């Protein structure tokens, strides 16, 4: 039996970066929004 | 430092130490009775390679969680692997 | 490995009496067979 | 047709077996 | 423990054999020389030790009272025919009773306390070993321990 491993999974990273709230989903957002800048756009990944 | 830089970027490393983690070396039982006959004992041979090599293994080795028995090849942890090569070695010198 | 160089050889031997049973050294296979000996005992000795 | 017969033989036969002084020895 | 007197006196007769200045003293390496022909096996190592010892004095000679009490020294220590077979045993790979004389040749010059070739052609010529074929370990050992 393999009960002592595990699987170490990267998945949430992936998660975090293409799904919504990912830097890449908010940048389709700027460009779509008119004010669509880059200390908006990164002021907005820091907080989100 | 190019190997070490181009393994960082590769993660080899992170598989190598999850492998370790567990059980990476695989010895067959053939195989390890070829390789440990000398620290085999005439006493524990028989026709069966499998109960007389796990039996040696027992003795020389205390803890059970270091050796992982199995149908075809026994594995193990990172430490035993040295330790028998040392014990074949002092043994074989020590007669010779 | 050194220790698989007398197997090789003992194999080698145990051919070329199975050719001499046949009494076939006119033949001519054991010149086929040199390269195999000549790795063989190059494995064998020592090369320090 | 004689290197076909032995083409599978002389492995197992030749190194992989363990001469003693799917499976094929220097015998066989 | 006391040993016997004859015993004394053949070690005696050993040392006159080979003593060159006939005083009862001699170097280091004729009294190995003499401790292995005395058919006792002493490591090189304890051979080591035993010299160091007798250099502590700084004479380099071996006196016979001091070769006395090597000779007890080394009765203390008795190996057993068994643990010799059981060795060649180990290096008996193939387990059918005999062992190849090339391999063992490679060991005796390759490995811990290498001697010199000439000693293992020395071991091939008088144990009657043939070259290249399989010599048996249990003969080799018999005639060994008949001294």
């Amino acid at each position: 039996p393999w009960t002592l491993i595990d699987f170490y999974d990267n998945q949430p990273c992936i998660n975090l970066i293409e799904s919504k709230l990912g830097i890449l989903d908010l940048l389709d957002e700027e460009c779509k929004m008119p004010k669509g800048t880059d200390d908006t756009w990164a002021q907005k990944l820091y907080n989100t | 430092k190019r190997a070490v830089q181009q393994l960082r970027a590769c993660g080899v490393l992170e598989t190598i130490r999850i492998s370790a983690a567990g059980f990476p070396s695989r010895w067959t039982y053939q195989e390890f009775f070829s390789r440990y006959r000398v620290l085999m004992k005439q006493k524990d041979v028989l026709g069966d390679r499998k109960q007389t090599c796990k039996n040696v293994l027992e003795k020389l080795i205390l803890d059970k969680d270091k050796y992982q028995f199995g149908k075809t090849k026994i594995f193990f942890r990172a430490g035993q692997v040295a330790y028998l090569e040392k014990l074949r070695a002092d043994k074989l010198r020590a007669a010779c | 490995s050194w220790s698989k160089g007398m197997q090789i050889r003992y194999n080698v031997s145990q051919l070329e009496e199975w050719l001499r049973d046949k009494n076939l050294m006119n033949s001519g296979a054991k010149e086929t067979l040199e390269p195999l000996i000549q790795a063989a005992q190059l494995l064998q000795v020592k090369k320090k | 047709v004689l290197e076909n017969i032995l083409q599978p033989m002389i492995v197992s036969g030749m190194l992989e077996h363990e001469t003693i002084q799917g499976t094929y020895t220097l015998d066989s | 423990d006391q040993l016997t007197e004859e015993q004394i006196a053949e070690f005696k007769e050993a040392f006159s054999l080979f003593d060159k200045d006939g005083d009862g003293t001699i170097t280091t390496k004729q009294l190995g020389t003499v401790m292995r022909s005395l058919g006792q096996n002493p490591t090189e190592a304890e051979l080591q030790d035993m010299i160091n010892e007798v250099d502590a004095d700084g004479n380099g000679t071996i006196d016979f009272p001091q070769f006395l009490t090597m000779m007890a020294r080394k009765m203390k220590d008795t190996d057993s025919e068994e643990e010799i077979r059981e060795a060649f045993r180990v290096f008996d790979k193939d387990g059918n009773g005999y062992i190849s004389a090339a391999q063992l040749r490679h060991v005796m010059t390759n490995l811990g306390e290498k001697l010199t070739d000439e000693e293992v052609d020395e071991m091939i010529r008088e144990a009657d070993i043939d070259g290249d074929g399989q010599v048996n370990y249990e003969q080799f050992v018999q005639m060994m321990t008949a001294k």
